[PDB]
């Protein structure tokens, strides 16, 4: 029923970033999990998600990875590679229902945290 | 709500411009300028369904601009014509069949092949080699006589026929992509809940 | 949000309206009248989270009208106590909980057993007895002294996580039901669509 | 796309009732069939649907039967020991969503039919 973010920030262009979503509210193992980001002054883009097979974003396949452990019911999204055009606020989302959901879909998902900012320097 | 487009194609002297006037008006013309270039609307009841088609046929001079072929390829039906006497207009239609396939860039398109002017004139390129090459492209091929009516029905028909098929594979091929994904989502929901269950259950 | 109802039922002279007090109040009586009849609100932070406890505590003359059950059953969790000296209340309790089985006609309920006034009193009753009955009967034993104030909150502690893991075990067999049987039509509309794509495409 | 019905009329109490439905628009043999039944002055209430097995309400289980032909795509009820408290209208339902739609639920059928009386006397 809560999720925590960490490591968001400022940093140059070509480096190398990790972030964390943990979620401390119950158990999770069961619940779909993702991360969506918006610019701004832009709408909410889907980037990565963990299902039976992970599904990936067209603008940013190839480069980012993402990893799940269900020992803390954890989510890591790692970034290298990186170009200055994805300063921008990310946010991690996760799932509950037992019914189908779409998962590229924005408004199939219920539960929200607060998000992070990522910022690149040029 | 159902309307299809037919495009024939031909060549020079082998029943250009007489099968679709015969088709439409019931009327035969001995001589028409070949300069002329129309299309045709006509409703139709086939297999006690009513439809409209739409006849384009292909004439006029020589052009190769791309606003032609940008007006055209809206065509969902393509008849090639030929009669018994024109290895000319042989090459002419496999020219032009090659030329339409890269055109449309699909795999396959509905295509038939029809030969005209049979019953009278005199009979040379064999039966068995136009089957053969009916065989060989994968289209089906129909003999027609433009001034004793016969065969151009059916001829249409058969290519509606061909277009409804193709529909119905496509929607089939889509619907059993999307169960498909379906029934993979929720297998590991299912695993995943089943999973913890047998764990909680496990503690007490 | 979160909020549990207990009642604890007992015998006469075994530690009643002893346990209660001293677990919302902090202090010790040591005579009541066993005529008063209450019950308790308090809140709690267990394994991190707030709870809210109802407390009711059995008391009152022998009552057996329909309305006093109508009223009750409203319960979730049940507490019986017991002493180390008195046969009668050993089966005052077996006989109560002989008796809420079938009033309350659940196959399984919350149900926590408690031996009170243990360290400074005569022992008599085994320990192994005491554990021999826990183990058939499937319920937690906790030893607790009221004067001292040790075990009671980790008798509710326990009971809570009963609560919990009831409510949870009904969610997961309920949830699994509902994914099996959308599994179910899903495959057989899967299966139709398939043999139909297959018979279609054979024609061709 | 089109259902026919044949078979209503009015009859006397304990008598048999066969009514037949026939699909005559295209292949219907993807698609679940179903009926269900309004009193006047009443609401829609289903009565029985053609699936992966058979299916029934409660108010008259054990005395009718559900019949499905998919040669000629026809689904025919059959109604014995009757009851006088059975007349009404009855329709002819199908359903073509890819995805899952609720058997009991009348709105999640999309084609219908137009309708029957079955008029049971005294
Ligand atoms: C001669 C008489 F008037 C006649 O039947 N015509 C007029 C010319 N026209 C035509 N002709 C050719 O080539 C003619 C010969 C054959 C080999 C090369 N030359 C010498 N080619 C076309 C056309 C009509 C337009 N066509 C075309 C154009 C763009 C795209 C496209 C895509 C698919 C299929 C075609 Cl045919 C496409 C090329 C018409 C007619 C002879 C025929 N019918
Ligand atoms: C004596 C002292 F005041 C005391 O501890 N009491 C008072 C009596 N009361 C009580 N007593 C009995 O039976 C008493 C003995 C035991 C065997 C038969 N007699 C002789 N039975 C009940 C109660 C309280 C109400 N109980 C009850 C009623 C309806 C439903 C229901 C459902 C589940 C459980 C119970 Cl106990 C239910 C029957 C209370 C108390 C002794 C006890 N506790
Ligand atoms: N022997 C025969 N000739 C036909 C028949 N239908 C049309 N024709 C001939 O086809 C000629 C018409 O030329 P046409 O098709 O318009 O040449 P185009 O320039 O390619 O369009 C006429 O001279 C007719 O004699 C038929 O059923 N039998
Ligand atoms: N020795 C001892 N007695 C206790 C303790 N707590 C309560 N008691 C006794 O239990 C009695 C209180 O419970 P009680 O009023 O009799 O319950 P009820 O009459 O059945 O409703 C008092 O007489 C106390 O002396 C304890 O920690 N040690
Ligand atoms: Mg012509
Ligand atoms: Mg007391």
């Amino acid at each position: 029923v809560q999720l925590q973010e960490s490591g968001g920030g400022l940093v140059q262009a070509g480096d190398s970033l990790r972030l964390s979503c943990a979620a401390s509210g119950r158990t999770f193992s069961t619940y779909p999990m993702g991360w969506f980001r918006q610019a701004p002054g832009k709408e909410r883009e889907f980037v990565a998600a963990s299902s039976s097979r992970a599904y990936y974003a067209d603008s940013v396949k190839g480069r980012f990875t993402i990893s799940r452990n269900n020992a803390k019911n954890t989510v890591y999204l790692q970034m290298n590679s990186l170009k200055p055009e994805d300063t921008a606020v990310y946010y991690c989302v996760a799932d509950s229902s037992p019914y189908y959901r779409r998962y590229d879909a924005a408004q199939d998902y219920d539960y929200w945290g607060q998000g992070t900012q990522v910022t690149v320097s040029s | 709500m159902t309307e299809y487009k037919l495009v024939v194609v031909g060549a020079c002297g082998v029943g250009k411009s007489a099968l679709t006037i015969q088709l439409i008006q019931n009327h035969f013309v001995d001589e028409y300028d070949p300069t002329i270039e129309d299309s045709y609307r006509k409703q139709v009841v086939i297999d006690g369904e009513t439809c409209l088609l739409d006849i384009l046929d292909t004439a006029g001079q020589e052009e190769y601009s791309a606003m032609r072929d940008q007006y055209m390829r809206t065509g969902e039906g393509f008849l090639c014509v030929f009669a018994i006497n024109n290895t000319k207009s042989f090459e002419d239609i496999h020219h032009y069949r090659e030329q339409i396939k890269r055109v449309k860039d699909s795999e396959d398109v509905p295509m038939v092949l029809v030969g005209n002017k049979c019953d009278l004139p005199s009979r040379t390129v064999d039966t068995k080699q136009a089957q053969d090459l009916a065989r060989s492209y994968g289209i089906p091929f129909i003999e027609t006589s433009a001034k004793t009516r016969q065969g151009v029905d059916d001829a249409f028909y058969t290519l509606v026929r061909e277009i409804r098929l193709h529909k119905e594979l496509k929607q089939l091929e889509e619907e059993l992509q999307a169960i498909e994904e379906q029934l993979a989502q929720l297998q590991w929901k299912a695993q995943a809940r089943k999973e913890k269950l047998a764990q909680l259950k496990e503690k007490l």
